[PDB]
């Protein structure tokens, strides 16, 4: 109610979040960003307790992992992560964001990985990064049940042939 | 229903061909199966509609009203096909050379679908006096191709017609160009 | 050291307009070069396509720009009429 509106005003790098000793290069700070639906990255406006704040933490992770809620974040991740100027993400943004949001979700994120790198020099579009997640919920370890004429991307299916001789 | 044919017709007018494109494939789709309840009113729209396509701007649209009229005749009124066979003859004389092309193309086509007898005397009847000996050498040779396909798909009619072919296809055979010589001899 | 002398030549010559076979009407973009939108997005199997599209009216138009034109409008900008396309 009051002292808090002056938290900003103050404010107004990790000094930014010096309340938990929170680093640039880590999730929560995206996390907050969705919180605050930021357009980009370090865009900040006047538009938006300190004990408060510490325990937001722990609540918000925990109830941001669970399903629904996290394919509003996954979804908002693609704008949030995008410059303005440029519809496709980047290939190196792209696979540090896929580090950073998919750790040990996907069962074969390090496969996955390592792939579009000596094959897939170009640009990543909107529509494999929607499916990406629903197609890992599908998935199974056999890879028995993927269909080469569904409605998957291009990318999918011969990352999928690629990775079939292999298990 | 009669709901779904105002819709076509009224959209076959969308100035958009994609809209014509498709809304002409729907019909001659269902013209092909078993067109139902099909009222006299909407035999004369679909024919002045397609008619009028025939005429269009764009090939494809062209290309697939003439397909179209094909199965179309197979069940209409007789005085329908009589009239679009009228309408394809006076169009084989205008002076526009695809006018020409498209009335040909539709008048084989017909011909092909067709086994019935008073369509070929009146075709039979035009294309005597369409091959006589005039400055169009064009219209000479459309039908005079027409004629021969006419002969070659059937023959079992025409009897009393057949002197006046005889009579208007000899004197053909000393025109100067050899391609009408070879025609004629054909349709001989 | 000869000499050589020409009897006859025959050649052929194309001809178009010249208002918009520099630049494009709708971009004033180089014809043989990126439109405005396949420029600033450079790593998209979109900017693999971008070619020159001609009409009945022997009219030359990026084909990204004139597929944008006709999503509302069914005219051919320079002459106004309905424009076919004719070769990519
Ligand atoms: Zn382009
Ligand atoms: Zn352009
Ligand atoms: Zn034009």
């Amino acid at each position: 109610r009051k002292k808090l509106e002056q938290l900003y005003n103050r404010y107004k790098i990790q000094q930014f979040c010096d309340d938990l000793a929170l680093d640039p290069a880590s999730i929560s700070v995206l996390i907050i960003a969705w919180k605050f639906r930021a357009a980009t990255q370090c865009e900040f406006s006047k538009q938006e307790s300190i004990e408060k704040l510490k325990a937001q933490i722990p609540k918000m992770e925990q109830e941001l992992k669970e399903p629904g809620r996290f394919k509003d974040f996954y979804q908002f991740t693609f704008n949030f992560a995008k410059n303005p100027g440029q519809k496709g993400l980047d290939l190196e943004m792209a696979i540090a964001y896929w580090n950073l949001v998919l750790n040990g979700r996907f069962k074969f994120l390090d496969l996955w990985n390592k792939f579009l790198l000596e094959h897939h020099k170009r640009s990543i579009p909107k529509d494999t990064w929607n499916l990406l997640l629903d197609f890992s919920t599908m998935i199974a370890d056999d890879m028995s049940n993927y269909d080469e004429e569904g409605a998957w991307p291009v990318l999918i299916d011969d990352f999928v042939e690629f990775a079939r001789p292999q298990i | 229903a009669s709901y779904h044919i105002s819709n076509l017709l009224e959209k076959m007018t969308s100035s958009d061909k994609d809209f014509r494109f498709m809304a002409t494939n729907d019909l001659m789709t269902e013209l092909q199966k078993d067109s139902i309840k099909l009222d006299d009113d909407s035999e004369r729209k679909v024919v002045k509609m397609i008619l009028k396509l025939l005429e269009d701007k764009n090939g494809e649209v062209q290309n697939l009203a003439v397909k179209c009229l094909g199965p179309l005749v197979s069940k209409v009124k007789e005085y329908q096909v009589e009239t679009i066979v009228d309408t394809l003859c006076t169009n084989m004389l205008s002076d526009k050379e695809q006018l020409r092309d498209i009335s040909s193309i539709g008048l084989k086509t017909v011909i092909g679908e067709l086994p019935a007898a008073n369509v070929c005397k009146k075709i039979t009847g035009r294309l005597t006096s369409a091959i006589a000996k005039q400055e169009d050498v064009s219209v000479q040779l459309e039908a005079l191709d027409i004629m021969a396909d006419m002969l070659s798909r059937q023959g079992g009619l025409l009897v009393n017609f057949h002197p006046s072919i005889l009579t208007c296809l000899l004197p053909q055979l000393t025109s100067p160009r050899l391609a009408v010589r070879k025609r004629t001899i054909i349709a001989l | 050291k000869k000499r050589f002398e020409v009897k006859k030549w025959n050649a052929v010559a194309l001809w178009a307009w010249d208002i918009v076979v520099d630049n494009c009407a709708i971009c004033r973009n180089h014809i043989m070069d990126l439109c405005i939108e396949c420029q600033a997005n450079q790593a998209s199997a979109t900017s693999e396509e971008c070619t020159v599209a001609w009409g009945v009216c022997n009219h030359a138009f990026h084909f990204h720009c004139i597929s944008r034109w006709l999503k509302t409008r069914q005219v051919c900008p320079l002459d106004n009429r309905e424009w076919e396309f004719q070769k990519y």
